[PDB]
């Protein structure tokens, strides 16, 4: 019964609650069920240390909390991130749910420099989103 | 043969680059690729008219940018915003907000592309933003970011 994971995190403004956190053998990672304030339900890869009960939000006004998803430009330098988007509104294509969360190193103009766990460094457009936390 | 160049000149010589081209060749190549046209006394006067209107327009525009620059320099846009950390904002005030508050409060509809903001305003206070109303007309827009909530 392989579940549907939300790698888009586009329910901006609408608060959600970590309903549960379970393992997904098809993803060799944990996933969480999120119940949103509007009735919608969605699964997400559960960052490290995310617990049942905590709130989740996405978008420019989101709080900088593990599990929250925001455009790279709205994220504090030094924060660890995963499920990094390469193209605004195309969902995350980098660190989706396996590996090691990258890290914001600097913000320049319309770019956000990020160092992948491989020491690799990339300057992604701030418009691209990423989830706070360790995968 | 005199000819009215429609295209291939300094970009588009369609303004009215009237040059005497070799007859035949003209009507065999230029006239063929729509590059030039017969310098008939009708399509010559008809050209004059377009150049005359293009010249009037360019002047209206300049005159408008100039009056518009006067209206702007008397205003003060007021954008309230959530701040905390020593006046520091939670988000950033950019060209679209500024453009919007300008329309909403002053009745001016300006393209945000003209608001020459560099780095997005991320702090409470006053900021003089340049506005490029025209190639040779820039005005100073005073923007005022106030703490809300």
């Amino acid at each position: 019964q392989y579940r549907i994971i939300d790698f888009k995190r586009d329910k901006d403004g609408i608060p959600g609650r970590v309903a549960t956190i379970e393992y997904d053998p098809n993803r060799s990672a944990n996933i969480a069920l999120i119940n949103y304030a509007d009735g919608e339900k969605r699964y997400i890869i559960a960052p490290k240390n995310l617990k049942v009960g905590m709130e989740i939000m996405s978008g420019p006004d989101a709080d900088i909390k593990i599990g929250n998803a925001l455009p790279l430009e709205n994220i504090p330098v030094g924060t660890l991130v995963h499920n990094i988007e390469l193209k605004p509104g195309r969902g995350g294509q980098l660190v989706r749910a396996a590996g090691t969360s990258a890290q914001v190193l600097g913000k320049e103009g319309k770019y956000v420099i990020v160092r992948l766990a491989s020491g690799e460094v990339r300057m992604i457009l701030g418009k691209c989103r990423a989830t706070v936390g360790e995968v | 043969m005199k000819v009215i160049f429609l295209k291939d000149v300094k970009g588009k010589g369609k303004k009215g680059e009237i040059k005497n081209v070799a007859d035949g060749y003209a009507n065999n190549f230029l006239f063929k690729q729509g590059l030039a046209i017969e310098a008939t006394p009708a399509n010559l006067k008809a050209l004059e008219a377009q150049k005359q209107k293009e010249q009037r327009q360019a002047a209206e525009e300049l005159a408008n940018a100039k009056k518009l620059k006067e209206q702007l320099e008397k205003l003060t846009v007021t954008i309230p915003a959530k701040a905390g950390e020593g006046g520091r904002l939670f988000g950033s005030i950019t060209s679209k907000q500024i453009a919007e508050s300008l329309q909403a409060q002053h009745g001016l509809k300006l393209d945000k592309r003209k608001i020459e903001l560099a780095d997005a305003i991320r702090a409470l206070g006053y900021t003089n933003v340049p506005v490029k109303l025209h190639p040779e007309v820039t005005a100073t827009l005073k923007v005022h970011v106030t703490e809300q909530k």
